[PDB]
């Protein structure tokens, strides 16, 4: 797998692995049992002559021909611990989420769905929270919650809100969230946010169509008056 | 033709399932493939055998292999036994009546665990399909299913009605609320699979694939939105293999607690839970040691937390078995001694007794008290033969030779031998000859119960095949040294007569019933026929793609059958060596084929665990026998032909003995039902001052509204035109009632607009005609809120268009050239 | 603007305007959606 001549070879981790140095300047860590390159380190831009290891390869030193030393330290256990934790947190975020939805704690459910990026749950928190809101804008807690979002999150909502608007049955929620954003954010700050304008561009033509509709529904409602004037005679 | 049925089954002590111990050392219940066996530990004899019925080979019998028992659970108080099968079927058995009581079918895969509730009225079942189903024995129904898990259920804990803890192969721990049918908490047990789960009070233990073992506290009443399950620490067991099962047992007299971790290897590791006073004493002591070593106080506290596991658990003793262990269970707990019973993968039961005093056991190793060994063979039988009297069955397996009585099914004698390959009776049924893989030839006598003669150098390699002449005076043996050797019986000892060296290794050697022909199979996929009298070459059979494994010659020495690993049986005419027909009999390698005596019919066995009955003249499969759970290594036929015996990789020896409304019309019903309810409640309220709706659990308003939704959009207008004006008035009353439920109003505002308003259009003339005051107030009402509800939408969306236009405008000023 | 394919690989966004994230799908739902995609490609 080495592009050029391999010129230093030393076993690490007792029998399990091998580290090799090529004239290309690439350090390849191989599995002796399987004979496969597990990892490749590129810390040099020239040939390598020397290779020193310490504590079964826990520490590795490589001296470039130019004169550059790369002090490599083992951190596998450090990484897997990190992988374990984020997976642990992600599972908890899931578990906390569906429980809140069953309980109806929409204000907390909303924030979790921000982090986990779950569009159906988002639409479900917002949809049935609106139904309760029917029963200032949504509810004081959620109205405060929507205000605190960082600009990364604000872009995320309006991407979804752009999507819900295009459909004529889910637009009522869409203009609906957009209103509350304009209530609880500095309209100036919204403008500078990169890429927001283009999302903000696509939202009008669908809303304006929704003005042309609904407004017509008012027109053909007054049949009830025309019914109501005739009967009175 | 006549039909063959499985007359009997034996040779299996403990199959791939758990073991259930019942007090009287007491009796033990173990699985025997599709059947369950009840054993007496003291005597080692089978007490009773549970069989559902429907013996294999019958017309009513299913043409698929029987489902083998996967888990056994018995409620001691009710003496009710539940059997879990690989197909996901639970059968409730009456131990006294030894009959099936109930049959539950709710799982699509093998059942992994069964557990009776404390009261014994409900059965919770976990299966490999990742589902938990709670059954009601009195109701004979499945109450509910818990489906959050995404892999096989390895273990679960439910001692209380309120809560359940479940573990799965995907490695999550899940706490359930049985009243809500929902998962409350989810935690990752281990990096990979989680296999063991045991619970004692707050103390909980789980095992992963590696030696890591996790220790948790269970505060069911914590109720903090989390933390019902919190990790304490990790302890490493000696065995690197996975821990399959964990269970607890407590001593009533001393309140002492013990448990083991059943490993996938031949090791069971027992542990003791230290008492609280011991933990404090140890904690103070180790603090003194750490302080003496000079560690800082904060370091000591962290070290104590790191060593939290050591304080609670104490490695007590390790049990080592010669064979891999399949399942284990506590039998008795006492101050004097601790007793355990286990089943191995090698088909035997082992009873272990551990005498102990205080912290540590008295003996270095556990005491093996009882073993049930006589009625089973550890290694799979490679060859079988039936005595001429058809009374004794010889079974040769690696390491041992066992012989059974066909009538009683009980082993008579056992002989220790090498890696057995081929065995045959001698005439008279008093002697048996064995050919081993080491090239040794062994001879035994039943009466002497000992080995008379052994020929170490009979062959340089494995004696693969062995056959005898009809007279019984000349013996033929085939081996991997590429030679056939003839031997004579002289008074009894064997003398080598002649050597026939072949070009290739020999797989099978057969002698014709008339002793005129000798057929030998070679690895080169060719079968060579010789004349026994003169050893002159006769014929070279060709056409098998893989080597021929078995050869059999008809009673008349006319037809010869060859079965090879290429899944084909070839019938040849011995007169000219012509293949009359080639049959694709089985889906895998065919090991043995035998003619029925005095007939051209024959049987065949293959690795597919199927035995097939064939017609030698019509070349058709008469019957298919599906009883074997695994590969069928040997087959033998009685001299009379009355019965056939087959043994397989499942250690089982069995004997086969010859014996509508449309859109609108649906709406009219909906308005009638819902408004009848609405009017009744209105009348009922005024005076104070159905089954369908209850079944659907919806209000009258939702029910009709849902019916409106189901109508396709192209079909709404025609449905509504069909409506008579009388139903319009009910429709208007309905819409009015919807108005109060403003939640429903905004949910389906566009639809209410379209349907209401056409209705006014279509029959405007009739509507205006009436003078009804109550109708006049309804129309006024529905109008007003419809405007406000609609105007609310327009205001909110007519709003957002404007300021966003300002937002668009502001960006242009700043960022537009 | 028109709704198209999901930007994230871990989501399915339909032309209906609904985004459908895998981790929260049920197994039965994934099956039908998979089969639904089979039919669309089959006719495609």
């Amino acid at each position: 797998g080495h592009t050029n001549a391999v010129q230093r070879c030393s076993f690490i981790n007792k029998q399990k692995q091998l580290i090799s140095c090529g004239a290309d300047g690439l350090i390849k860590i191989w599995d002796c049992s399987s004979g496969e390159c597990l990892k490749t380190l590129d810390g040099h831009n020239n040939r390598l002559w020397a290779l020193s290891t310490m504590n079964d390869g826990d520490m590795i030193v490589s001296a470039d021909a130019d004169g550059v030393f790369q002090f490599w330290k083992d951190c596998t256990e450090q990484e897997i611990e990190e992988e374990q934790e984020k997976a642990k947190l992600q599972v908890e975020q899931e578990q906390s989420l569906q429980n809140y939805m069953s309980k109806g704690d929409w204000t907390n459910a909303f924030l979790l769905a921000m982090t986990l990026d779950h569009p159906m749950r988002l639409f479900n928190v917002l949809k049935r929270a609106l139904g309760e809101s029917r029963s200032v804008i949504f509810n004081e807690e959620l109205d405060q919650a929507i205000s605190i979002l960082n600009d990364e999150q604000l872009i995320l909502l309006m991407k979804r809100c752009r999507d819900w608007n295009t459909n004529a049955k889910t637009h009522t929620i869409a203009q609906r969230t957009i209103r509350c954003i304009l209530m609880h954010h500095n309209i100036a700050k919204l403008s500078e946010i990169p890429g927001m304008v283009k999302i903000v561009d696509a939202i009008i033509p669908y809303t304006q169509r929704h003005f042309t509709r609904v407004d017509n529904l008012v027109e053909q409602s007054y049949i009830l008056d025309y019914a109501l004037v005739e009967m009175d005679k | 033709y006549q039909r063959f049925e499985q007359a009997a089954a034996f040779g299996v002590i403990a199959s791939n399932a758990n073991c259930v111990w019942i007090p009287a050392p007491g009796q033990l219940i173990t699985s025997a493939l599709e059947d369950v066996n009840i054993w007496d530990i003291k005597t080692g004899d089978l007490v009773s055998k549970l069989s559902d019925g429907l013996p294999p080979g019958a017309s009513d019998a299913r043409g698929a292999k029987p489902a083998e028992c996967t888990y056994l659970e018995a409620h001691k108080d009710t003496d009710l036994l539940a059997v879990g099968y690989a197909d996901g079927v639970i059968k409730v058995w009456d131990l006294m009546s030894k009959t099936v009581l109930l049959n539950f079918n709710g799982h699509k895969a093998a059942i992994t665990l069964l557990q009776f509730d404390g009261t014994g009225t409900r059965l919770i079942s976990g299966s490999k399909d990742s589902n938990i189903i709670v059954w009601d024995l009195v109701g004979e129904v499945g109450l509910y299913k818990l489906r959050s898990h995404k892999d096989s259920i390895t273990g679960f804990w439910c001692q209380g009605e309120d809560w359940l803890i479940s573990t799965s192969k995907d490695g999550m721990i899940k706490l359930w609320d049985l009243k809500t049918h929902q998962c409350i908490e989810t935690h990752i047990a281990h990096t990979g699979e989680c296999w063991g789960l045991a619970v004692k009070d707050d103390l909980l233990i789980t095992t992963g694939t590696d030696s890591q073992v996790k220790i948790w506290k269970l505060d069911i009443e914590n109720d903090k939105m989390g933390g019902k399950l919190t990790e304490m620490g990790i302890f490493e067991k000696q065995s690197k293999q996975r821990g399959l099962k964990i269970e607890f047992i407590t001593n009533s007299s001393d309140k002492t607690s013990f448990f083991y971790i059943q490993n996938a290897d031949k090791t069971i590791e027992t542990f003791r839970i230290r008492k609280e006073e011991e933990i404090a004493r140890g904690l103070k002591k180790r603090e003194k040691r750490l302080k003496e070593k000079g560690l800082t106080e904060e370091e000591i506290a962290k070290s104590i937390k790191e060593s939290y596991s050591s304080f609670i658990l104490h490695p007590f003793q390790t049990i080592r078995s010669l064979y891999k262990i399949k399942s284990a269970s506590w039998t008795t707990v006492s101050s004097s001694k601790l007793e355990l019973v286990l089943t191995t993968s090698s088909n035997t039961i082992e009873y272990y007794s551990i005498p102990y005093e205080k912290r540590d056991p008295t003996s270095p190793a556990p005491l093996k008290t009882h073993t049930i060994e006589l009625q089973g063979q550890r290694t799979d039988v490679r060859s079988i033969d039936i005595s001429d009297d058809n009374k004794l069955l010889a079974t040769a397996s690696n390491g041992s030779l066992k012989i059974w009585n066909i009538k009683t099914h009980k082993c008579i004698r056992t002989f220790e031998c090498g890696y057995a390959l081929t065995c045959k009776f001698l005439p008279g049924g008093l002697l048996v000859i064995l050919g081993t893989r080491n090239g040794e030839l062994q001879l035994f006598d039943l009466a002497s119960s000992s080995l008379l003669d052994t020929i170490e150098d009979a062959h340089d390699a494995a004696i693969w095949s062995l056959d005898l002449t009809s007279d019984g005076k000349r013996l033929v043996t085939g081996s991997a040294d590429k030679t056939v050797k003839f031997w004579d019986f002289k008074v009894l000892k064997l003398h080598h007569d002649t050597t026939l060296e072949l070009t290739d290794d020999i797989l099978c050697v057969r002698v014709s019933p008339d002793d005129r022909y000798l057929a030998i199979s070679l690895l080169d996929n060719t079968v060579k026929v010789f004349f026994l009298d003169s050893m002159k070459f006769y014929l070279s059979l060709y056409g098998h793609k893989l080597p021929v494994l078995s050869i059999d010659i008809s009673f008349d020495s006319k037809m010869i059958i060859t079965s090879s690993a290429d899944k084909n049986i070839k019938i040849w005419g011995l007169d000219f060596g012509d293949c009359h027909k080639s049959l694709f009999a089985h889906q895998d390698s065919i090991m043995n084929v035998k003619f029925l005596p005095q007939s051209h019919n024959f049987f065949s066995c293959s690795k597919d665990a199927v035995v097939k009955y064939w017609d030698g003249e019509k070349f058709e499969c008469i019957q298919k026998l599906y009883a074997h759970q695994s590969e069928v290594w040997a087959l033998a036929v009685a001299t009379d032909g009355g019965f056939v015996v087959s043994s397989s990789h499942d250690h089982s020896i069995r004997i086969w003995e010859e014996t509508s409304l449309k859109a609108g019309e649906r709406l009219m019903e909906a308005l009638d039902l819902g408004i009848a309810e609405i009017e009744g409640l209105e009348a009922y309220n005024r005076d104070m001052k159905n089954a369908v709706l209850i079944a659907v659990n919806k209000t009258p308003e939702q029910y009709i509204m849902d019916t409106l939704l189901r109508i396709r959009m192209s079909q709404l207008e025609d449905a509504l035109m069909v409506m008579p004006f009388s139903y319009v008035l009910k429709f208007l009353k309905f819409i009015d009632t919807v108005m109060q439920n403003k939640t429903l109003l905004h949910s389906h505002l566009p639809l209410i607009c379209k349907n209401l308003f056409f209705i006014i259009k279509f029959n405007h003339k009739e509507l205006v005609s009436q003078k009804n005051e109550e109708l006049k107030l309804q129309i006024n009402r529905v109008k007003t809120e419809l405007r406000s509800a609609l105007k609310s939408t327009e205001d909110d969306l007519g709003f957002n268009v404007q300021g966003l236009k300002f937002v668009k405008q502001q960006w242009n000023l700043r960022h537009n050239y | 603007y028109n709704v198209g394919k999901a930007e994230k690989d871990g989501e399915i966004r339909l032309k209906n305007g609904v985004a459908m994230s895998k981790e929260e799908l049920t197994r039965e739902d994934k099956n039908r959606l998979r089969r639904a995609l089979k039919r669309k490609r089959s006719k495609a």
